[PDB]
Formats: C-alpha cells, structure tokens, sequence
C-alpha cells in the first residue's frame, strides 16, 4: 500500500500536500528559469553562472531521485508490473521528457559555462503538467473540430498567399522613405502578409503605392477573420464542452449498465466451451449463442448511453420504452376483460 | 455461412423471412428465459439495420459478422471493469467482483461466478487483475 | 467497375493510399511554391529558374495526365455520361481551375524566364481541396449567418468611415516629427482607420493633436469589436454546427421515411394515368387523388424530420402521437366495457 | 377550380365547411384503406394551415395549389433515392429497388412494382438510373 | 392600393426590383463617396470639385423626390394617417436623417467649393439601412447581454487605468533613443494603454526601463482579454440567436392563441357594460367578471408561449397537461366500473 | 424602517433616484480623474493643483459622510448587528477600499502638492461597483472554466517560451539597420515574444535573419490563438450563462420546495429531543429518525433541482414519476377488476 | 377592496380559505360553461402565486390588482391583431375579422361579433382599423 | 455502528439484505404515514448509491454517515429561509413563518409550529432572525 501511496503522491495528485509539493517544484523551476534569463544578460554574468550551476546540479540530483522513486512506485498499477512494465511506463511522453532532461543535464555537467542548459530548463518547465491532463483536453477538442480547424487554416492560408502576391505585384518597384525596397522579393511580401493577416503589424513593411494600400485595405477586413477563426472555434468548443460536463449523468446510474455488459461478455465467452456452468438457464446450442450475442450487444449499447450525458435521445427512447410497456399492460388488461366476458 | 441459415430458420418458426418480436419471444420461452416486451424491442432495435422493426437475413448476417476481441470492444469491457474498480489501480478484489456479479445487472448463478473467479483469478492472490482477464476473452 | 475505382481513387478519397497520393501531390505543389519563392530573390536566380522550368514542365505533364484520366473516369456517375456529361463535369469550378492552370502553363511554356508561372502555381495550390469540401462548409455557415455578417460589416464600416472623418478633421493640419503631414488627405485618414479598426497598427500614421488622439482612444475601444465580430460569429457557428453533428439521427432511422416518400411520389405519378395498376386498393377518382396527395405530403414532411437531427420538436410531436394513440385505446376500452354492460 | 368543390363536398359528408378527422376516416373506410387515428391526425396537421385541427376550404385550395415537379420536391425525391443507393453513384440495381419497395414503408403490390420497374428501367440494363426516373415524374 | 405598392417598393422591400433599386442607390452613394475621397487629394482637385457639385445637386434633387414620394406613400399604414400621421412618420430616426441631409445639402448649395458636403455624403451613406433592420438586431443583442457588456467594459477599463498608471510610474523619467520623453505625462501613458490593451500597438510609445517592460508583459497577457471580451460575447450571442431562430414555432401554431387572446380581451371589455350581448352564456355579475379575467390571463399566457420558440418548458408543461387528462380519464373509467359493479 | 431605507438607497439600489445618485458620484469621480490627468501635464499645473486640492478635500469629506452613514445604516441586515456586526461589515473588500481611500486622503492632506493623490483617486474610481456585482459574475465564470483557462495559459505560455528561445537562437548575432542588437539577450527575445503572441507588434524588435523570420511566421499563425483563447472561452461562457438565465424556473415554483426543506430540517432537529411535540404522527424511535433523515434528503434534493433552471434531467425524472404513478393506477385497477371477478 | 371578499366567498363555497379546482369547476357548472380539467388546472396555475395548486386570498387580490390598459397588454393585443392582419398594414377587413372570431379560438356568438364589429368599425369603410379599436379598450 | 444494524433489521422485515420499496411502505404504514408510491421511489433513489432500486447495508451506512451542520447544508437551509424572507433583510415576521409552515409543503401541526416559534423567536420581538435559528440547528 505504501507503493500506491507514493505513486498517488507523485503522480495524479488528489490532496493539498501533493498540490503544495507540485507548486513548490514548479516555482523552483520558474525561479531557475528567471535566473537563467537574468544570466543571459552580460551585466549579471559575474556570479549568475556559478549560482545557476549549483542550482542546476542540486536540481538534477533532486529530479533523478524523484524519477527513480516514481519508477519504483509505478508498479502499483496493473499495466506497469515487473521489468517490462517499468519500460512501458518509461515509454510515456512525460517520462521520456524527464529522462531526456536528466540525461542531458548529466552530460552537460560532465562536459564551466553551459550553453544548452537554458534549453534544458525550458524543457524542464514542462514537468509540471502530469499525466498529460493539460494536453489531453486540447487534443480532444482539436480532434472534435478537425473538419473546421482545417477549413480556417486552408482558406486563410490561400487568401494570405493570394493577397501577398497581389501586394507584391502592386508594390514591386516602390522606394520607401529611407530608399530601401520594402517588397523587393516575394519573400518580403509573404512576411508582410504573415505579419498583417495575424493583426501583428510591426510596421517594418508598409505598402506605399496606392494600389498596394487599396489591396491591403480590401483584404485585411475580410481575410483577417479567417485566421482568428481557430481561436473562436476552440473557445466556443471549450465552453460547450464545459456546459455538457455540467449536464453529466450521475456516477451511480452506470454501475448496473457496466455489470450487465461484463456479465453478458463473460456469458458470451463461456458459451464457446460446451463443458461450462453457463448452460444452466443439441440444436439449442446455435440458438443460445445468438441470444447471448444479442444480449451482449444490447448491454454494450446501453452502457455507452449510460456514460454519455443527458440528451434528447435519452428522453425520446425512454418515453418510447415506457409507452410500449404501458400499451402492453393496456392490451393485456383488455384481453383479460374480453376473455372473462 | 451455412450454419447461420440453420440458426435463422429456427428463430423464424414460420418461414417468411423476418424475425418478428413475437417469434423471438416464443424462442426465448422455449429456452425458458421469460423476457419482457421492452427487452425484446431493445434487442430487435439493436439488431435491426433498416428501422422496419423486424430482423432480416442480411441484418442477421451483419450482426453475426462483427464479433468481439476488437479494440473498440476490449476498451469498452476494460472501462466497464474500471467502473467497479476503486483506488484507481488495475486490481479488483475477489470479494467485490463476486458480490457485484451476483446482485447487479443480470444476477449470475453461483457456479458461473465461481468459474469466472477461477478463470480470472488464476493466481493465488485475493485480487483479480481484470486487465489480463479481459485480454483472455 | 474499374472506372468507378479510378474515380474514387482520384476524387472523393476514402482510404489511405488515396490520402497518401493526395498528400504527395500537395507536398510537391508546396515544394514548387517554396522554390518559386526562393527564386524570386535575385540571389538564387542562377539555377532556380532552370530547375523550376523543368519541375513545372514535368508537373504540368503529370497534371494533364491526371486531368484526362479523371475526365475519362467521371463517366461512372449517372450525371456525367456520354459527351454532354463530360462537358457538365468540366463545368465544375475545380475542373475549370485545373483546365485553366494546364492551358495557361502550356501557353507560357510555348511562349526562357516565366513571369506569370508564380501566379499559375499559386492557383495550382488550390488543387488539393477536392469536390469543394472545404468551401462548402464555410459557404453554408455564412449563408446561415447572412443576416448577422452584414450587420457587423455595415455598422463596423459606418463607424470606420465616421471615425476616420473625425480624425481627419482633428488632425488635418499637424506636422509630424519628420515634417511630413500624416493626415494630408481623407485617403490617408481612411487608410489609418482601416489599419486601426483591424488591430493591425503599423505605426506609419499616428494621430498627433490631442483631439485626434482622444477621438481614436474613444472609438478604438468600441468600434474595433464591430470588425472582430464576424470571426466570433463564424467560430461560434462552427462550434454549434459540430455540436449538432454530434447529435445526428442514426442512418438507419431514415430508410423507411425515404421508402414511404418514394412510394407515395410514384403513386401520385401513377394516379395521373387512369389505365394503371395503382387502381387496385367514377367519382372516386377525384377522391383517391386527394388521398394520395395528402399521403405524399405526410411522407415528405416525415422524411425532412427524419434527416434533421434530434430536437425538442421531435420529442413533443412523438409524445403527442403516443398520447393520441393511448387515448384512442382507452376510449375504445371504455366503449367496449360500456357496450358489454 | 370548380373541380375542387366537388372533391371537397364528398369528403365533408355533412355540408358544414370543415373536414373533420372522422369524416376523412369515413371516406378512407369507404375506399377501403383502414387507416389509423395517428395517421389521420398527421394528415390533418400537414394539410391544416390554421392550427384548428380541421381542414377548411381555403386550406384545401392551398393544398391543391402547390404541386410536384418543383426543385424543392425533385431534389427531395432524388435525395430519398440516394438514401437507398450505395457506392455513391447514380445507379440503383433493379433487385434492390424491387426488394425495398415491396417491404419497406408502405408495401406496394407486385403489379405496381413491375410497372414502376418497366417505366424506370426502360433500357435493358440491370440497373435503373434514378435520375432520369425522377426527371420523368 | 397604388399607395401601398409605392410604400412597399420604397420601404421594407420584398422583391428583386426593389432590391435592384436599393442596390443601385447605395452604389451611387458609394461612388459619390469615392469621388469625394479622390477630390480630397489636391492632385485631383481640378475638376473633381465641379463634377461632385453636379452629382451632388442631381442626387439631392433625386433624394428630395424620393423623400416626398415616401412621405406621400406612408399614409398606407394605419399609424401614419392624415396630417399628424405624416409628422409621426417624419419622427423616425431614418426619416430625420434623410430630412437633415436634404436640408443641409440645399443650404450648402445655396451658400463654389463645399467643405461640409463630405460629411453630408458620409451621413447619406446611412440611407441604405431601411426601417432600422441592421441596428435593431445589434440593439436587441446588446440589451440581452447588458449585464455582461458592462462587466467587460468596467473591469477592462479599471485594469487599463491601473496598468497605465503603473507603467507611468515605472517609466516616468526615461529618455528614448531620440531623446524625447515617451511617458512625459500621465496622458501619454494613458494613450499607450489605450493603444496596447486593444492590440493595436502603433509603436510610437514603447516602455524602455525594464520595470515598465515587465509590467506591460505581465498585464498585456491578462488585461487584453477583458477588452476583446465584448466581441466574443456578441458573436456567441448572435450565433445562439440564429440557432434559436432555426428552432422557431410554425406560424400556423399561434393563430388560435391570438384568436383566444383577442376574444377574451373583448369579452373582458364587454363585461364592463351590463347592457351588452356578452351576457348570453345579480350576484353572478361579480363571478362572471373573475372568470373572464382568468380566461384572459390564461389566453395571454398561452399566446406568449406560442410566440416563443420550442423549449423544454413547453415539453414539460404539455406532458403535464396530457398526463392530467389521461389520469382524469382513468379515474372516470375506474369510477364508472365501480359504480356499475 | 428609516435605517433600511437609507441602506437600500446607498447599497443595492433598486430605483431611479438611487441610480441618479450613483451616476452623479461616479461622474464626479471621473471628472476629478480627468482633471488629475490634465494636471499631470506641466502646462496646466498653474491652478489645476489648487482646484484639485479643493475638489479632493470636499470629495473626501463627502465620502467620509457617506461611509459613516452607510456604516450606521448597515445595521438593518441581520448579519450586521451590534458592534461586531459593524466590524464584520467593514471586513468587506469594498468597505476596506473605501476606508483605505478615506484614511489615505486624510493622511495626504495632513502631510502643498500631492503625489499619491492620483493613485488615491484611481482607487476611488472602483467605488461605483457596489456589493461586488461586477466582479462576482467574472469570478463565477472563471471558476466554472477553471480547467480550460489554465490549459490556454499553460500551453500558450510554453509555446511562447519555446518560440522566443528559438527566435533568440536564430537572431542572436544580427545587427539591425541602426547598428543596435535587437535580440542581444534572452530578455529582449522574451519581450518580443510577449509583444508578438498578443498581436500587439510595436515594431521596436523585428527578426532580421531569415531563420528568425521563418520561425516567427511558422509560430505566429499557430501559437497566437492559444493566447486569444481565454477571450473566446469567457465570451462563450457569458453568452451561455445569459441563455441559461433566459430559461430560469419561475420564482413561484420553488416556494413549496423551500417549505418542505425547512420543515424536514426542523423535524430532524426536533427528533433529537425525545420530549418534543414532533412525536405526534420505544424501538420506533430508531425508525422515525431514519424516515425523517430520508425525507430531509429528498426535500434537499428537490430544492436544488427547483433552484436550477429547466433541463432535460427534469423532463426525464418528471416523466418517470408520472409513468410510475400511472402504472400504479393501472395495476390497482386491474387488481380490483380481477378481485371483483 | 371589500367587493373582492364577496367575490372570493362565492367561489370558495366551503369557507376554508383556498379556491380548489373542484370549487372553481362547481362555480363554472353553476354558470353553465362545462369546462375541462386541463383548463381549470391552467387557470389555477396562472392565478396561483405560491405553487401550492390552490388560490389563496392574497393571490386573488394580486390577480385582481393588475388590470388591462397597460403597455405590456396593449402591445400584446396589437400583436395578436397583427397575427391575423395581412399585407403588413394596420387595416383588417371586416369579413376576415368576423370569420375568425366565429371559428377560431373560443367561438363567439353572432350577437357578440356584431357588437364587436359595430364598436370597432364605427366608420362606414369595409376595413376596421384595429389600432383605434385596441386603443378604445 | 451497531445501532444501525438494529435500525436496518426492522426496515428489512424479511432478512434478505435489501430494503425494497414495499418494505419501506410497510414500515411507514406501521408508523401510520400513508405515503405514495412516487414518494417511496424518490426516497429510495435518493438513498440508493448503486442504481439497483434497492437499499443495501453499505448504502444505508453511507446515508447515516453524512449528517447536517455542514456548510453545504447550513447554506442551503439559509437560502430556503431567504426564499420566504422579503425586503432583502435577515428578519422574517412571525406571522409569515407561522402561516407558511402550516400550509405549504408538508403541513406541520400547531404544537410543532408553536415549539418552532418558541425555539426560534426566543426574544420578544415580532420577527424571528432566521440566521441565529439556523445556527442553532
Ligand atoms: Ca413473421
Ligand atoms: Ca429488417
Ligand atoms: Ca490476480
Ligand atoms: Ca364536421
Ligand atoms: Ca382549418
Ligand atoms: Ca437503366
Ligand atoms: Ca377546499
Ligand atoms: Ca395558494
Ligand atoms: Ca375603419
Ligand atoms: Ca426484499
Ligand atoms: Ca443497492
Ligand atoms: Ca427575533
């Protein structure tokens, strides 16, 4: 049980002490990054390099200890067991990132100024997001909106290319105020387009001829929205997903469905072997198998609807079931009354 | 292929071409299950692929074609097992598994539950690793 | 069947091999575009022109072969058959674009530097989106939100015009730091407005007099949203359309509705001819026609609701139908009981 | 115009001005169709334009005014045909068309289906181009 | 009927000829505005002034004729009748705008260069949006979201003020590259804030001291969203309003409700006079009035629900009504069966 | 009652006179802020300081009077009573802000130019939002979307860090046009990233080497949306919350639920004491307590659903209840009919 | 004020304090309207302000306090009239008004409709300006 | 802990392990409350934690474990009191509290309401501060 407690304290936290520990390690990483930023300036290079070297070595020792403890504690789960289980646990992207950070830091320390340690701590800053919880939500939403994040990233890109080419044609030969050709080549016009369709507008390149200015005015008001569309799409998707989560079915309403699914699956598995205890409730063999298959399919169909949130489909199907039962009862009452009389 | 024709023939009981809900209920009564009309309607709707309320032979072939052991079914069974499993791990205690299967859903008989426990908790521990059990099926 | 296989492999792909082929041709087009961009720079002009000429001629030969193969394979569908069917297939905008690209490339090669080949390959970059799948979604969403994409593009435009005129009046005579009149004419103020209401802000034109700065501050916080509104509207529309697609009716629930619609339409058609087999189930002629018309209208009404996703309207109408049936059964039971007693 | 008055008169059967559901059911029983109350209510609601539950003479004229051959109806019939058609093309095999029309929806008689096939699959091929068939109607 | 036809052709168009007329007049106004823009440049001032004078006089004559025709044709509606009806019609904001444009243009022509004619035609550009159809939708949506467009325009404004003051304190005394104090006074810092919290970023004012840059970095990522929030709110509101319009009740389902409402209101009105024909179906006078009041309230309650789109409230109330009716029928059947036996 | 009237007039206004008073005080504060802004400019410093001193002293006297009146009137509510009630009322953040403003203004006046009075009036500008009504909505929406405002502020931040580091590596040694190293240190690159991923784009720092420009182009189109995502998320959340408020249950449908909840809670409380009047409807003591506990839990469950808006859950549960009642009635009718016959 | 007590007393018929649906139905039967249970429930729910299903005396006073002639009611009646009015104008032909009121909703008697027409279409034209008619009420 | 076993045993009345709705109704009838089937189903669903429609002993222990005086319950009771309280303050007049508890919801007896008033409005004022009353419970 101690292994499970350690695993729960390190990965998938559920309390305040684990939250405090994770916030502390994240704050230490952030402070190390800030010190690295201050050391990148030549003014503070006198002792920032040495203090960062000491902080980096103590931090990599701490991360190695934490990683070996987590690897030992990963045996709690059924998937990670034995020797191959640890290797499968190390296959996870977060574990790969941690191992790469530790190994690269050790290599850099062995091989006194460090140049890549800034990138190493930038990568280390990713250590906070455990079990991919932050990335999974974005991945799910992008996958849901896959057919609309491509339309906005293909029509927008095509409009960008066409508008940049038109601006380049309009302002190909136009000397700026300082005598430097703004849109000398198509690459410069493409850079200007990537700067304009994203509402950045540095101001290094500005169309000069009135034709280029007119084209930029006519296209900016239209084609800019095709690049801000993914932000709105993902935001509305996040809001709708939160709203649906607000209307989730209670956790106690899927336990019977799961029990039925597991029981039907086991019955179907046991029906394969003729010498089994499942044959308690010769041509009947081909009939019981079909019945068990239909029962398994029904149980699987109900379980999926049990896990899904409440919806109009549930209301209409439940009313259909209730109406069928009521009609059967009315019919049997009428039949009994007619038979008696 | 030819076996399904024999299976379809006995369910029909009249040789018309459609497995009506009444025919399925008659077959179940012959087996001795005593189902409910709502359950029969749900089974027919799950099997039916044309929405006409009756099972056709192509629909029966489609139902008998797709089988278990697929990823979309193994994952579903694993999630169903996870529903019962507490403490987030992949181990279910034998007492919880035995208690649930005899009460919730369709109550299995004692012999069936004992066989399930023996086939699942093959090792001597008091907890059955449902992952290996699902992989066995 | 080989013609249908070729048509499915080229247009409307459904597998991985077709996906690989389309991705490969799109990547080839993109690489050609990148090489054209690098050739537009005078530094790389030595051999980029020649290698692009060779790549362009081989690519236009490949595209001509692909287009003739697609034209031959388009005969699979019923609409495209014979000689007029091929011409009708060539009327599609994507086919027109491909034909224009091929013909223009051939003309340019015949008439060794090529100036318009950059625009030709920019147009060729549109070849990836087959059957207008990318454009159809955007067109449908814009058509749905037609009454709200005009309000934001009319109030926003009017606010832009008024604010630009007010800024021009405020800063008509104000020499900048370099001695150049920023808002010399109304055209310059309009360009500044088009640059500001789109959150671009190049910085070439900035109001100088405090009146112009005050007007720009008071209007920017308000009138900018009227131009970012289309992006939010379209994003929320895309998200809601995805959510509705998540709640679509099963494909097997519309087959009986389609069958009823087709049968009723055929019965109505056959009722026109008195000598037909439809008269198996003289003044009755005027009565059967009305019955068949009503049946056809009902079948058409049900089919449209069958294709539409689940909605509260379906639940309420289905409950009304079930309640009417149940009330009829209760009434007949009561009538039979009263008649017996 | 005057013909609709004769058609409306026989449906009414009482000369009041409204075609009640009972009157429509009586007319259908005279024809010999034996409908259901739900079907009659659906027909009335489809025809009714005032929501009062009864068919008025202006409503009957409105129903008899709009007819088929419009784009909004030809497209609907083409989509209904596409529902049955597989492989994405515009050709439906004669066997599938004959099988569907005799089972799904309202089951047509054999003579009607044979006439439909003859009028639709005029050419000797085994597949009926539903596009030309819809254009014929 | 000719007056009604003229009024429908001018105001609230419903065909293609009226659409063509309105598009033509809008295009004429836009072309006049473009010519005014080109005339504002000193290069084209030679004859643009004269041609614009002629176009303006012919256009104001045309607008006067159109306005007098519309004023004559406004008598079709019941509200605009007689002399006071025309004055009430002229009270509408669009009519006021048209009258102001015509009168101001006449005054300018009487009093040859025209300076305010540019503003007059800018105002004339508003003539296209008839019956306030464009403005009504935005007004309704803003009124619906009134409690959330104030939160974003009050927290955002407060954050802007605080951040601008902090930046001013950080960079109060910091000479720029050119030797000019960027944030010399609080007004300059406020202008910088209004430029930054709106993602404009002209670049005229950029914080120089690292404290100001740090404050701008820490606040820009957070407080910018509080200013782009109104755009997202209004966009999502527009999308949801369109979705609700997609689920509107059929127009034929509210006619009985309107009839019941009008009949109950008239019955309540007639109940005031004892000598009336409404007393066909002495202390009963005080009882019939209460019954008619309750009937009127019920009819008004149903009519509002009839005009509102389909909703879960309608489903639940309709099921409650149906269940009550069914329970009453079951109870009466049971009572009759018990009484008979 | 006069104390309650004063409290309602000052806090939580509900009329027009209170609205006029609050708008007047807000306008006075805004005018004082504008005068402070004008005084920050050295041109107007001659008498603006003196007039602002007089306005500030009269305004702080007025605010002290208003605060003492509000403190006296806060005794109307049950929570604020006696001496400790006033202290608990003063613990509210708005009361703390008002007290801090008054005390700081008095201290500044006692200790003639005032430097911090600008910040004091900036803080005073927060006085308008009473009872935290503006902040509560934003806090609730952020708390609802807590798991999605962190994903966008963590993936966006990580992308910003990585992109800034890559740009710094690409353009570490690149002299600008003026001979000044743009990305001299990592701090400059981070500032450029914070300026670019927020669509600000001042133009002070622009990548020069083509590698940096390519990296900025490739990342700007993607990672910018991760920073505009919170705006869209909060906007869609606000719109959905407004839509849900449009579908709220009537206030008269929760009074019976509240009555049942209070009565069941009081019954459970009284069941603790054996000598009570609740024992009017020895081992039965352990049974009545369980019954009262279940009744209290049911009443609490219904009250929460009563306060929540209409939803599909309400429809399905209400249909289940109605169907169970109807089935019970049908069963009892059948049982009575069978027993009689 | 005191008049409402007499009105409330006769509706109660038992002197308890609540106007049950049965009591309202009894009063209506005494008048001779023969209502339906659903209509009575709707009336009670419209009048009830506490959700208890019965009318209390404060609720009766609240119902009798608010009256017509308010903007929120005049606008509603004008919109209800606009529902019938075609061609977008503010004039309804007398034939349409007379036909609708005698058929749709609750069918008024001929005398009531004649009085309504006389009071509404006071002028000799064939169309009644519903705006002035609503303003009269 | 051991006390709950005695309480669970008397509710069961058959010694099987599940408190069926019929058993709960029998216990209530023994007490003399005469409940409704819908109320019993609602109580079971509120207590049931496995969705099987019956109360198990672990579910009974879970129900008896969580109690009142928690913040999530005190706040709910305070909001329920606020529902009745007008004028936004925290004082409810004794007349309103006495009138509501004897009519709305489940009508309390006069003795219970008098005891509630005495325990709540301990001071001599005519208004009971519901905040202190809730804090007492
Ligand atoms: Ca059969
Ligand atoms: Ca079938
Ligand atoms: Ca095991
Ligand atoms: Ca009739
Ligand atoms: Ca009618
Ligand atoms: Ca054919
Ligand atoms: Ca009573
Ligand atoms: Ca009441
Ligand atoms: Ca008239
Ligand atoms: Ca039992
Ligand atoms: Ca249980
Ligand atoms: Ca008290």
């Amino acid at each position: 049980n101690i292994q499970g407690r350690v695993y729960n304290f390190l990965e998938r936290p559920t309390g305040w002490k684990c939250f405090v520990y994770h916030f502390t390690v994240f704050l230490i990483v952030l402070i190390c990054l800030i010190f690295s930023v201050l050391s990148t300036i030549q003014q503070y290079n006198n002792l920032a390099t040495e203090t960062l070297f000491w902080m980096e070595i103590v931090l990599v020792v701490f991360f190695g200890a934490e990683y070996v403890v987590r690897l030992w504690s990963a045996g709690c789960r059924s998937k990670y067991v034995g020797v191959w289980g640890r290797l499968r646990f190390a296959r996870k992207p977060i574990s790969v990132i941690d191992l790469i950070v530790v190994v690269a830091s050790v290599i850099v320390l062995c091989v006194s100024a460090i140049r890549g340690i800034r990138f190493l701590q930038i990568l280390r800053m990713l250590h906070v997001d455990r079990q991919g919880g932050t990335w999974r939500l974005l991945g799910s939403v992008v996958f849901i909106h896959r057919q609309e994040l491509i339309t906005t990233l293909y029509i927008g890109f095509l409009g960008l290319i066409f508008s940049s080419y038109f601006v380049y044609l309009a302002e190909k030969d136009a000397i700026d105020s300082s005598g430097e050709y703004q849109f000398g080549s198509y690459a410069d016009a493409l850079w200007w387009g990537v700067v304009t369709v994203t509402t950045i507008g540095y101001g290094d390149k500005v169309p000069q001829t009135w034709i280029g200015k007119t084209i930029a005015s006519c296209f900016s008001v239209f084609a800019i929205s095709f690049f801000a569309l993914p932000a709105g799409i993902l935001g509305s998707g996040f809001a709708l997903k939160v709203q649906q989560k607000q209307r989730q079915k209670h956790f106690n309403r899927q336990i019977p469905a799961a029990a039925s699914l597991i029981q039907t699956a086991w019955r179907c598995y046991a029906a394969e072997n003729p010498d089994s205890a499942t044959w308690k409730i010769e041509h009947h063999r081909a009939a019981i198998k079909v019945i068990r298959r239909m029962q398994y399919f029904v149980a699987k169909k109900k379980f999926q609807q049990a896990r899904k949130p409440y919806d109009v489909r549930d209301v209409i199907e439940q009313y259909s079931q209730g109406h069928l039962n009521l009609m059967v009862r009315i019919k049997e009452l009428q039949r009994r009354l007619d038979q008696s009389l | 292929i030819a076996e399904f024709k024999e299976a379809f023939s006995l369910f029909d009981k009249d040789g018309d071409g459609t497995i009506t809900t009444k025919e399925l209920g008659t077959v179940m009564r012959s087996l001795g299950q005593n189902p409910t009309e709502a359950e029969l309607q749900d089974m027919i709707n799950e099997v039916d692929a044309d929405g006409n309320g009756t099972i056709d032979f192509p629909e029966f072939l489609t139902m008998m074609a797709r089988k278990m052991k697929d990823t979309d079914s193994e994952e579903e069974i694993r999630e169903a097992f996870r529903v019962f499993d507490k403490d987030g791990n992949g181990y279910i205690s034998a007492a919880e598994l035995r208690h649930v299967m005899t009460n919730l859903g369709e109550k299995l008989t004692d012999e069936e539950v004992d066989e399930m426990i023996r086939e699942a908790d093959i090792d001597g521990d008091g907890q059955v690793n449902y992952e290996e059990f699902v992989q066995m099926m």
